[PDB]
């Protein structure tokens, strides 16, 4: 709708960012998504499915298919991978992107810290500011869905503004009240 | 020795510059993107002849078009900085713009423009009249953006704070404790043979801009975005120029003790999280030696553990500490 470049960031770039990516893209937003982790982690507690960033969603689908096609259909991981492979080729790492945004949405405070640490670690060149917001999304299919609606609700309200910089703090303040949520908000520079 | 490349590129941009006068603002931005790529990239020689063609579009009614002109002028000072006196007027004029979106883009571009412009002007041994004109416009640009900290737009204020950060850093002297940054330029890099301006006068201005930022940072009705932006700009200044370390640590100490009552609960948490990060960064600087206990105090107030703070302090030899411990003792008397 608006000319806003939006990015949704999580740990793996699998469940929470992709649920929000999918809904924001369907609303017509210029959206990109990233993961803040070292590697892509998929669900024993001590036995996870680990992949490097840049590994195709299709290859991860056919890897967990050949591992156990029945188990990974019952836990909904193959259903998730089906959605992601339709959105883009592979999960991407935020720390490696050269893309610039107007708004960056993190799904948890731990991710927020990783995004802020990373952008602060780099010398600013363009002196271009970016709003970094945190919307707490619990890492499970049901909460990733509810969360994606909140993030879409928040980005839509912000897209309506004729001057986002001048209205953003009041918009967050009323959004927080209505939705009974805490939205951490920082400003970083490119 | 010659070839067809320049002529083939000139024919391509002549076509593009001709379409501009009769193109839609949307088509104008597409054309300008192509003109920039060729005239300042692929065939860099063609840049001076097609200047006025692009610079005239600074008057266009569409703000996107005006923003594209800014993007072009910013590239000119990066690759063909000798053209600086011919493009610098447009920048100053565009700071008088009605659209806040245009103002923000101009302030953003002025960061690299002022650094590249300052580097070029003090490099000339026999500077002409055009050089004195360009420096006069650059002086006015600094003053223009300095006024914008009292602008009614929050976005304008945020960009203005960021611009002023680079000026303070350029208009001060680096030292042993300064963070190693590749393209770092200080007053130490400004020659004595330079007639255009004096090192002492730029330092005086840099100190005045810092004093303004320090005061701005301590106001009671500052926005959360402006406060976070100002806190990080003060952190960059102190880590780049540790002479300012004491001043910045004091500003941070005063802020943590007196959070503006205009901040919301979320804004407080956001401001304190950023303050904690800035303090962690400063503690890593060798120049923060004198303020290590003050910084520790604040980090404990902001929830850091003893061991998290301890790991940040740089390892120093006793011969280095004695030099510092004695320099701190002689300066106090």
């Amino acid at each position: 709708p608006s000319k806003l470049a939006v990015a949704v960031v999580d740990s793996s770039n699998m469940n929470r960012s992709m649920e929000a990516h999918n809904f924001l893209a369907k609303k017509g937003f210029n959206v990109r998504s990233y993961g803040t982790g070292e590697r892509v982690k998929l669900p024993a507690f001590d036995k996870p499915n680990v992949y490097e960033f840049g590994t195709k969603y299709e290859d991860i689908y056919r890897d967990l298919e050949s591992k156990d096609k029945e188990f990974y259909t019952q836990n909904g991981l193959l259903h998730m991978l089906d959605r992601n492979r339709r959105i883009k080729k592979c999960p991407e790492r935020f720390q490696d992107t050269k893309e610039q945004f107007d708004i960056i949405v993190t799904v948890e405070e731990r991710v927020y810290d990783l995004v802020v640490m990373h952008m602060e670690s780099m010398e600013s060149v363009d002196n271009r500011p970016v709003h970094v917001l945190n919307v707490d999304v619990v890492n499970n299919a049901e909460d990733a869905l509810m969360g994606a609606f909140v993030i879409t609700d928040m980005i839509n309200m912000m897209a309506k503004s004729t001057d986002l910089d001048n209205d953003i703090d009041e918009l967050i303040q009323e959004f927080e009240e209505r939705r009974k949520r805490v939205i951490l908000h920082s400003v970083l520079f490119y | 020795m010659t070839d067809e490349k320049t002529a083939t590129a000139r024919a391509k941009v002549v076509d593009w510059c001709n379409e501009l006068v009769i193109a839609s603002p949307s088509t104008k931005c597409e054309l300008l993107a192509k003109v920039q790529e060729t005239v300042l990239g692929s065939c860099a020689e063609l840049a001076e002849e097609f200047l006025e063609s692009v610079l005239s579009l600074a008057h266009d009614s569409n703000m996107e078009v005006r923003k594209q002109v800014v993007a072009f002028v910013e590239q000119v000072c990066k690759v063909k900085v000798e053209l600086l006196p011919h493009v610098i007027n447009v920048v100053s004029m565009l700071l008088r713009d009605n659209s806040a979106q245009v103002i923000k883009r101009v302030i953003q571009a002025c960061g690299s423009i002022y650094k590249n412009g300052l580097q070029y002007l003090c490099s000339l041994m026999e500077p002409g009249d055009s050089a004195e004109q360009a420096w006069n416009i650059l002086s006015l640009i600094k003053a223009q953006i300095l006024d914008m900290i009292d602008n009614e737009n929050d976005g304008i204020r945020t960009n203005a704070i960021k611009f002023l950060e680079g000026v303070v850093v350029l208009q001060s002297f680096a030292d042993e404790d300064s963070l190693k940054r590749d393209g770092d330029f200080s007053l130490a890099d400004v020659p004595d043979h330079c007639t255009l301006f004096r090192r002492e006068k730029l330092q005086e201005e840099g100190n005045n801009i810092l004093d303004i930022l320090l005061q701005f940072h301590g106001t009671t009705h500052i926005s959360s975005v402006n406060l976070i932006a100002c806190t990080s700009s003060l952190c960059t200044i102190a880590k780049m120029r540790p002479i300012f370390m004491g001043a910045v640590v004091e500003a941070f100490k005063q802020l943590n003790a007196n959070l503006p009552p205009t901040l919301t609960d979320s804004q407080v948490s956001s401001v304190r999280k950023s303050l904690k990060m800035q303090l962690q960064t400063l503690l890593k600087n060798r120049g923060a030696f004198e303020f290590a206990s003050t910084i520790r105090g604040m980090l404990v107030d902001l929830g850091s553990s003893t061991n998290e703070i301890q790991k940040l302090i740089p390892k120093m030899d006793k011969q280095e500490m004695a030099r510092r411990q004695k320099r701190i003792l002689e300066n106090a008397a």
